[PDB]
Order: structure tokens, then sequence, then C-alpha cells
């Protein structure tokens, strides 16, 4: 019942890691 | 280095991911190659998972000397955490995924799932709210939540999702017993 | 794989732009070992750049590609853009940092769009449109002086192909 603690961060790996979006360089 | 191989991997770090039952001929290219794939990942604190068996090749962060790196720090990573909520609804959509997996056999189906199935099952936890509507943004908000990491899909027209094998690397049982343990010690004091 | 060469290299590949100035621990690693990265970027079709002269580090498409998304900008961003470069090509030709006030580009940017008629209208499209190409990484944080900085970058902005669209674009412009 507490927004507090459903928004509490977990303990799960990254797994299927997508590259940040591009290399920032957009030309 | 060979063409392919170089669109292979260009590929999954786009993605994420390959899966045979869409891009079989990648799949294929980069799954007879792995130690090049290793070495090219190497320089970038990257790692390749695969599993022959469901026909899927993922990419992961490379684990490190340190004792915790934290995985969530590196500066490749776009994302961001996982918090309770969603991972109530992970450890849900995982059980229908073993439900699914159990009573199936030889050939290509997909997991597809309708809210109205998730919805008590939450409400169980959560609590109920008053009116259906507000049950109904509160799910789709999740839905759409987990929609960003890649584990479902976006609401077909009969309003179902589809639960992606992904999931079934997320949840094993190594980080299931990590996150139990974690969470014993929450509850705890 | 040394750790700093890794630590240059995925710092680059998250940016795309490297500053002795900012980074120099990075800048050194990476301006040392050419070939390494050189190695590292082929599997990937990116290749380095060098610019000593400003100490910019960047990252080209060697040779549309699966990794980079191409954008277009509007005439709005396209004035300002060829403003902007001007102002730091002068700016590069008094022999540090480019500093370009607020007001500046006012009257540059209602010669060519019109007056608004109101202070608070110029502030906010200039305030919105430094804000657009901040999100590309053009200038740097707006100073407590209602000024801005330009990056080196801006050098390197595009090919002569775009300059010359953006020369054209101005000139048309100015025909009105």
């Amino acid at each position: 019942q507490r927004q507090s603690e459903r928004r509490k961060p977990a303990c799960l790996p990254p797994v299927g890691v997508a590259i940040t979006g591009v290399p920032a360089i957009e030309r | 280095t060979p063409q392919r191989v170089r669109e292979a991997v260009q590929e999954m770090l786009k993605y994420g991911l390959l899966e045979e039952s869409h891009k079989p001929n990648l799949y294929r290219s980069a799954l007879t190659n792995i130690e090049v794939v290793d070495r090219i990942l190497e320089p970038l604190d990257l790692a390749m998972g695969v599993d022959e068996v469901r026909g899927l090749v993922f990419v992961t962060v490379r684990q490190g000397e340190v004792a915790e790196q934290d995985d969530w720090s590196h500066p490749l990573v776009r994302r961001q955490r996982l918090n309770l909520e969603q991972s109530l609804l992970i450890a849900i959509l995982r059980q229908h995924f073993i439900a699914y997996e159990q009573e199936s056999g030889t050939g290509a189906s997909q997991a597809l799932v309708a809210v109205d199935e998730l919805i008590p099952q939450l409400q169980v936890y959560l609590g109920e709210l008053g009116s259906e509507a507000k049950e109904r943004n509160r799910i789709i908000t999740l839905l759409d939540q987990l929609k960003g990491h890649g584990l479902v899909s976006a609401l077909d027209a009969h309003d179902r999702v589809i639960i992606r094998p992904i999931i079934t690397h997320l949840a094993n049982p190594e980080n299931l017993q990590a996150l139990v343990v974690w969470l014993r010690e929450q509850v705890e004091g």
C-alpha cells in the first residue's frame, strides 16, 4: 500500500542488453 | 573479418538478441562463431549467452574480477532498474510461461495471455481498487513498462499479450534464488 | 586488453566525442593506441578520427548503419546551426571556448523568421532551440550571464555536402 516500497529497486541482472540506442553521432 | 559475422554481431547489438524463428541465417552465423564473437565483444565488457534448446542468442554484461560490479553501472546499459512491482509481475508471467511450456509438443506457437486473467492474481497481492477502469489502467501501465525491457509485446485487438522467451533467462533458478534471499533479508528486519 | 583502453573506447561509444580538456587520461590513452582502437572498432564498421588541433576524438562510419540513426533538421534549426558555425569560425579566427550571448542571436533570428513582437516569445524560442541543439550535444550548458559555449565538434559538424546545403538554404532565406 506504500508507493515507497513498490518503487524500491530489486536485484535482477540486465539480460538481453540492447546497445545505448546509437553511438550518439547522428550525422 | 567476414561480412556475415559483422552483420550478425551488429544486428544482435542493435536489438539485444537473435531468435531462430525470425532471423535464421543470422542465428546460424552467430552460433557457429562463438570464439570470434567472444573476442569481438571482449573489449566492450560484454558477453554472448546461447540457448540451443529454445533457439535464442542474447547479450549480457561480462563478469569482471571485482566482487560486486552491480552490472547496471556499465556505460552501454540504457534501461532503468527493476522495482518490486515489476518483479512481481515478472514472476506471474514466468509462472504462466512454465504452464505454457509444460503442455507443448513439437511445433511452433506463442505464449498469449489475456489481461483479465492477470488482474485477479495481482489483486491478491496489491489489493483492490474501486472501479474496474482503475485496475485496467494499472495493469496496462505495468505491461507498458515491462514492454520497454523486451519481455512482452503491445496489446492486440483481442486484448492479449505475447510473453517473450527471453524471460526464461531472466528468471532462471540462479537469479530467482538470489532474489528470494534478498527479499527474505528485506522482510525480516 | 588494458583497462584504460576499454574505458576510453566505451566512453567514446557512449558519447561519440572525447575532449582532452574534459577527460585527459582517456584522451591520452586513445591517442597513443590508434591501431588498437582501430582493431577494436573494425568489426563494428566504425573508425576513429583525431583532431589534435583542438584535442577532439570522434567516430566515423568507415566504408545507412544498423547502430546509427539518421536525422533531418528543420529550417528553424538549420539557420541557428549556420549562425553558431559562423560565430565559432569568427571566434577561432581571433587568435579557448566560444561564448555566445543569448541576446546576440535574437536579431539574427528575427531578421530571418520575422519579429514575434514580444521579448518573452523571442526568449522562449531561443531557449527551445538551444535545448534542441543541446540534445544533439552541439553547445554546452547556459552560463549565468545568458551565455552558451560552442563545442569544437562544430568544426566537424558534417561533410562539405551539408555545408553547401546549409549555405544555399541560408542564402535562400536571406532572399526571402
